[PDB]
């Protein structure tokens, strides 16, 4: 995709001409000083030495993975407010577990912030 | 056996023997049926191969829950600066990512990332612009730290804290239910990423093992042998922080070194092996999605030099010298909150601490980049490409004062807030808070070092050593060796940190000045005090931990820590005939013990095993059940083979430890730590004379601490 | 206490708790005083950092000997080839280092080193020169073997062999006096150089760690803490092991690792970061002398790709396949040298592998060629720039048939002569030539993969992960895979030895390949038996040594393994009192036992203590020199304080190890190995019943083994 | 020293010019393709490809080390063998300890050649 991948150099200032960014959509091949700047400031002479004295990387990026896993967080911290909301406000196998880790984490929480001393 | 034998109940240890006892047992009867059916032989293969399983299965949970935390924490902590409208899924990096409005001086700067000023205000600069990005600031802080600290009591408030204090003492044979489960795991999976995103103090690199812990321990209930074993359990946790530290550092070799060094009591050879695949998975499962070979790259031109070394080992004056003061700063406020009352309002103390922390961090630049950030920029060396602000200096001759006042700044800042930010009730990590105090205290060093070389070129060292006119000092190179100095001297770890500092820097040509300046660091701080911040933790929370440092008085022998003593009555002793339920019954529900001694007669007093409290009574109501007219009336006979006499030979520990009264209680410690025994019985002419529980050592340890 | 008492006969094994006892008693005496005078504060500072000092010393003493060894053996290694006239002390290479008569066919053809041909025939090629060569060759081949064979058995016969086997015994507390003495240290250093020069089937990586071992042994008579202790002084060992290894291959986080894994029977957490730095330490001497930042750099371009695990699994298949045979052959052909006649003509028979090494590798290139320098052309990828025979055919299309036939009968030799060069009275070590097979086994199969990629590119797998006409397979990455992968089949090492090769390449991009090998073979040899080379090499001597693998039937119980049994007459008891000297005299001299129980009665059989016989005597001989009237007539009084009775109770252990005659030795085994107890007395009711002695815990499991 | 430093270089095949070496004691600044080749083979126009294609490297080594490593060695050996050749045909505090470390040297040979086999 045109977003997962990009190609940019980076130009030290030379003589004149202060340093300079670059980048633009191409393929590891075309990723070059002679293609990526256009046009570029250095003279004739200095064309060669600006090339060497700039750096242009080619990078990808998966952007569907951070979109997946940025949903996935967020739709799981929706839930877990929702349920802790339906918890302080609605409440007042599965049921049965459910209950049981009521009475732990009750008793837990009691140890952790109550006390903060839960010494056996 | 009963059903429910060898079990044990919450906050207690374990008996390591026993553990290994029922392990052989189990083994035995898995392969006496190899040859009766070919399922058999699927299912003790399956047994097998039941270790690399779950190594495998903890590896691949480590890995995928670290890069989600990662990623979601990345994205989070650039919410508070701005938004991206056309991608609210893009951080600014990645808003920026493809945009060609880019300039040289400001590599993050394109019209679609949005700074709030823009959203609501509508200008990106001026004086109402920079307020509301304070004010934003501090709510989104105030919001993030809310929500962690909310729903890690609601939920799963085991979650709070890096957890290898906990998860050092429950791998040396602790019990706590629910610190690994799956209400944990998730619950610390968010918070993390929430508390990193409110901008507190802390780190996701350290709590990270807890994670990786939990999975590892829910991967245990799909074995029977680690499921039932809680010896194996502990191996299996043992690679699972092996792994986690991987995840958080890049560093599976480190990784396996922190798990032998730090966390792991008894590291069997196997375990080694195991740990160091599962981290290998874990890190190859990070790299196949984070990266969207190395997190803190360094490029470091100049080798170092060996005048170097002498800076370097000044680092490591300061690595122990702050760290041994955190230890007596941070536990000092800990015990507060234990003791006054601020700590009956944890949500309202985590809200106080981010809005302390965001409105001073605001104003600084560094403080307000995020932590991992800070040191990687820190990290880096000062190039023509680069164009950071701590090198401002370097390009206008060769302003510093103004770069090393903000350092100054920001290093004071991290200082003090670590101390107020770590114990609070939000998974909270030392490592990165550490590692950017370090690593500022190195750029100034380095900052300083340069300019005495530059300027000051005459000197002989650095004639010889540096080229007149030549960047041979690199400042990155400081600032990872006292990032790794600051880190040693907190947690006291010397291997494990300098390998895995070694591993998240790839830089094999500093390993000399990085242990060197760890080894400072761990003397300086042992100067002020042999035990690490975890270790102080532990000893804080009370937890009945047992460390090979610990030792006790040449005077003091067996006969001085056993059970019966003067004042206390004579211990409780089963019969091992002519005796009812009903008696039992009264005397486990009457003390609180453990255990129980059996002797054949009262009189006599001989020895015959130990009877524990939870196998009594679940073998007695299953008794009682399956078996009728057991009303407590029948006699009980532990002796091998009307009233129907209850059979407890069973739950009986045949060869129970036996040591003599004038034994020197230098050897009991060690047999307890080496054969990690729950008790000993000490006996005197063959008799029982009394009993020595770990707790007995423990809370002689702790007495004898007290009065120091 | 008496003088000598404490100490150890030859080739006894060692009290680990008696060793802790002394320890804590001498720390205690030395800090009881520190504040008696200013020169006390002094020797307890040196004290303190004894351990400090001696690890520093070792590795510098380490990485000198490395150094010199490493430069001897490559100058002495192409003396054989030819002479450089003009500098004798300049190798091929240095020799050709500075001539400006070089080519690029031939890198080192100058005409300064002339070959022997040229030297005495005058002709640098024809049948005639070739002719001389192969002669000159065998006979400085010759030459070397039994100049080191000779220096071996006439000073140190103990410098023979790797030396990782005594090693890995005497760090499970056994005692070799002389191993590690000066003696040894000096014709090792020499007798390695001398057979690494002549091309036996060797190498000198291994066996360094016995140098290293020796170095601190002496050293450890520097210091009085480490000279007086036997612990200390196998911690101090172990630190020596880390750094040889580290020397041996540049890895000192290897060196710790196998240290940990494979010679350390305790590692205590100090000595951990203590062997860190003494391999740090010998690196760094290695790394200011032999250059002259790794040894088998390794340039990699392609990122090696998934499809590529599959062949390395099979390299691991063969590296077990391989690894095993070696057990089950080098062994067979060991233990005939131990029952036939050969074995009598040691230096005959080092002379004889000598010469059919020489006669058989001359004639190919790759065996004439230095076993590390063929590791390390094998491992250099093909390019431009490299003009070897391997990569011809690559540049001929893009022989290969000649290659791949030479490389498999360089393979085939080299699988025979370790099998026949391993155990031979000279310092041998396994890591070279095993490293060596493995690297010619993956070059094999990493040209046989290009040449499948090559011609059926048309292939999904190859298509889709290789580019057409790409170099994407790199052979020298298989060869490293197959050299790891047959070094983990022969010694079964795991983590230790994938840390190792990661160092000795520096390439941190294929470490789960080396693992995923490296496991592989393991687990092939593990099919074949878990016992590994060095263990199999410690069972053949006969060693006492006690390993974790090895366990008892769950039948068998504590009274199956007492030393009185039913035939032997009754244990050797002392009385406490009424008893003399004479009587103790004719009880140790009738009497080979290591010590005597004591009980109060001979009715009563109630247990006292236990005395060591070497302290029985020395004590007794002592009391006789010191005190006149000790004529044998006067009673000895073990009880606490005319006839001047002698008093024993300071060379009693007043605790010594009690376990049940119905204990299974299921939990004594386990005891014996985690606590190091050197006996254990089994008593029922009380009283005295039996010894069971770490003798009889090998006797019994050599016993089952040979039952097998 | 001259024999401590070099600077060589090579070249793979290029065209119709196969690959070359050259070697000279130069500096680090000197060592260069340009500097190093003289003459080079290749046309006007190719000149800057072939120093891209060839690699250049300068090197140094401590011939002294290497000298006196390999001396202390020789005289260690030369010692040993006339030391085993006096007590092999001349012998048939510091004198105890010789005596002491012959027997025991008699014994480990025992020991090690003529049983294999010390079981303890
Ligand atoms: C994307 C973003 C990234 C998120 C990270 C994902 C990885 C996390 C793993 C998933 C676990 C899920 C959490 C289920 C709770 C659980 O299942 O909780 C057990 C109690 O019922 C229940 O389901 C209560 C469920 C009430 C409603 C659930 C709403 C759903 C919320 C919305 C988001 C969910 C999405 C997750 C997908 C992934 C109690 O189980 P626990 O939580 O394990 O606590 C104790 C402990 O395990 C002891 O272990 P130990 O002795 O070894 O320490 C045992 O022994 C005790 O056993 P006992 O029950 O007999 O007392 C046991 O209670
Ligand atoms: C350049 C090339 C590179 C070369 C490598 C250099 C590093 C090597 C270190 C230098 C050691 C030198 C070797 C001295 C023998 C020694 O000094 O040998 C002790 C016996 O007298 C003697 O000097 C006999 C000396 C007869 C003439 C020497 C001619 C000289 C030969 C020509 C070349 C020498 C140049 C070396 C410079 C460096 C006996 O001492 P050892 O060799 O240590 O053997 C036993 C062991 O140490 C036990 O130790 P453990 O229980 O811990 O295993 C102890 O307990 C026993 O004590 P005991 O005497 O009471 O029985 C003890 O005998
Ligand atoms: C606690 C965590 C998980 C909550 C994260 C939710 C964040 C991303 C939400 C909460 C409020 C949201 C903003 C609310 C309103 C607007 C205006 C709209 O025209 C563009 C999106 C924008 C600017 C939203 C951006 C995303 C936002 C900042
Ligand atoms: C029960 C537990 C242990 C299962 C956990 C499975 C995890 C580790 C799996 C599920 C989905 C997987 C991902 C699916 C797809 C890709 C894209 C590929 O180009 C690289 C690997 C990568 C990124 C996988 C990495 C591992 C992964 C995250
Ligand atoms: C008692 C024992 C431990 C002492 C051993 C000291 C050894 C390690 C010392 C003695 C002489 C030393 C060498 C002397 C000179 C040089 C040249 C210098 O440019 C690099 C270091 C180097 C190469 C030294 C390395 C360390 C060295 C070999
Ligand atoms: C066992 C080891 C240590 C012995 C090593 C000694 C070697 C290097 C000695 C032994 C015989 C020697 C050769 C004997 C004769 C000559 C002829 C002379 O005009 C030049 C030197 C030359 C060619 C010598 C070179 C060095 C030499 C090869
Ligand atoms: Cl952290
Ligand atoms: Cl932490
Ligand atoms: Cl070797
Ligand atoms: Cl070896």
């Amino acid at each position: 995709s045109s977003e997962d991948i990009r190609c940019k150099c980076i130009c030290p200032p030379y003589r004149n001409i202060s340093g300079h960014i670059y980048n633009q959509n191409v393929s590891q091949k075309d990723c070059n000083c002679l293609h990526v700047v256009e046009p570029m400031p250095v003279p004739g002479h200095d064309v060669e030495a600006y090339c060497l004295l700039c750096e242009c990387r080619y990078e990808e990026r998966s952007t569907t993975t951070i979109k997946v896993i940025i949903v996935i967080y967020l739709s799981v911290v929706g839930a877990l407010l929702l349920y802790m909301a339906f918890l302080m406000l609605v409440d007042p196998r599965v049921e049965g577990a459910q209950q049981r880790w009521k009475l732990q984490v009750q008793e837990q929480r009691k140890t952790v912030f109550d006390r903060h001393k839960m010494l056996s | 056996p009963i059903p429910g034998v060898g079990t044990y109940d919450d906050f207690h240890t374990i008996d390591w023997v026993r553990e290994k006892c029922k392990d052989r047992e189990r083994h035995r009867r898995i392969n006496s049926k190899k040859k009766e059916s070919a399922w058999e032989m699927t299912k003790s293969l399956y047994d097998a191969w039941s270790g690399w399983l779950v190594v495998t299965l903890t590896g691949l949970a480590s890995g995928a829950l670290a890069g989600l935390i990662d990623i979601a924490a990345d994205w989070m902590t650039d919410l508070k600066e701005g938004i991206c409208l056309s991608a609210l899924w893009y951080n600014h990096e990645q808003c920026c990512w493809g945009s060609n409005e880019t300039t040289f001086e400001e590599r993050d700067k394109c019209p679609q990332w949005k700074t709030w000023a823009e959203l609501i205000i509508g200008q990106a600069e001026g004086p109402g612009s920079y307020i509301m990005n304070y004010i934003m600031y501090i709510f989104w802080a105030l919001s993030f730290a809310f929500l962690a600290v909310s729903l890690v009591k609601v939920f799963a408030p085991y979650a709070c804290g890096s957890g290898i204090p906990e998860i050092k003492t429950i791998l040396s044979g602790f019990i706590i239910r629910g610190y690994l489960g799956k209400w944990t795991l998730m619950i610390k999976t968010i918070t993390l990423v929430l508390a990193v995103a409110s901008g507190l103090s802390l780190g996701k690199e350290g709590p990270l093992v807890h994670v990786a812990c939990c999975c590892g321990n829910i991967f245990s209930y799909l074995f029977p042998k680690y499921s039932t074993n809680e010896a194996k359990k502990r191996e299996v946790l043992s690679a699972a922080s092996a792994a986690g530290v991987s995840v958080a550092f890049g560093a599976p070799i480190g990784g396996v070194l922190f798990s032998l060094e730090e966390v792991s009591y008894y590291f069997p050879l196997k375990t080694l092996w195991r740990s160091f695949f599962a981290a290998l998975v874990a890190a190859f499962v990070l790299r196949s999605i984070n990266p969207f070979l190395v997190l803190f790259y360094v490029e470091y031109h100049t080798p170092w030099y060996l005048f170097e070394l002498f800076p370097f080992i000044l680092l490591g004056v300061f690595g122990g010298l702050w760290g041994a003061f955190f230890i007596r700063a941070n536990i000092a406020w800990c015990r507060r909150r234990k003791s006054t009352k601020f700590g009956k309002y944890p949500v309202l103390e985590v809200i106080i601490v981010a809005a302390i922390t965001a409105v001073i961090a605001f104003p600084n630049p560094y403080t307000r980049l995020n932590t991992s950030e800070l040191i990687k920029e820190l990290f880096t060396d000062c190039g023509p490409l680069e164009s950071s602000s701590l090198c401002d200096y370097r390009n206008d001759m060769n302003g510093v004062y103004s770069a090393i006042w903000q350092l100054c700044l920001a290093l004071i800042f991290k200082i003090i807030m670590t101390v107020f930010t770590f114990g609070i009730k939000v998974p909270s990590g030392l490592f990165i808070p550490s590692m950017a105090i370090g690593a500022i205290a190195g750029r100034i060093v380095g900052i300083a070092v340069e300019q005495l070389a530059y300027y000051h070129h005459d000197w002989f060292i650095f004639k010889e050593w540096c080229e007149v006119g030549a960047d041979c000092i690199t400042p990155g190179l400081y600032a990872m060796v006292g990032a790794a100095a600051c880190l040693g001297g907190v947690t006291r770890m010397t291997v494990s940190l300098v390998v895995i500092v070694f591993e998240l820097t790839g830089g094999l040509e500093y390993i000399v000045p990085l242990m060197a300046a760890v080894m400072t660091s761990k003397w300086v701080g042992d100067a002020f005090g042999r035990e690490g911040i975890y270790e102080a933790h532990i000893r804080l929370n009370g937890y009945p931990f047992l460390d090979a440092k610990e030792e006790f008085t040449h005077t003091t022998l067996a006969a001085d820590v056993m059970r019966p003593r003067r004042n206390d009555p004579p211990l409780a002793v089963l019969t091992q005939d002519n005796m009812t339920v009903d008696d039992i019954e009264n005397m486990i529900n009457e003390t609180s013990y453990n255990g129980f001694p059996v002797i054949m007669s009262k009189e006599s007093q001989r020895l015959v095993g130990f009877a524990l409290r939870r196998d009594l009574t679940i073998a007695i109501e299953s008794a009682r059940k399956k078996q009728e007219g057991i009303v407590g009336s029948s006699r009980v006979c532990f002796a091998q083979h009307s009233p129907r006499p209850l059979k407890l030979r069973s739950i009986l520990d045949m060869s129970p430890f036996t040591v003599t009264d004038h034994t020197p209680m230098e050897i009991v410690v060690d047999i307890f730590r080496k054969l990690g025994l729950r008790q000993c019985l000490v006996t005197h002419n063959g008799r029982l004379l009394g009993i020595i529980t770990k707790k007995d050592i423990l809370r002689h340890m702790a007495q004898t601490a007290n009065q120091d």
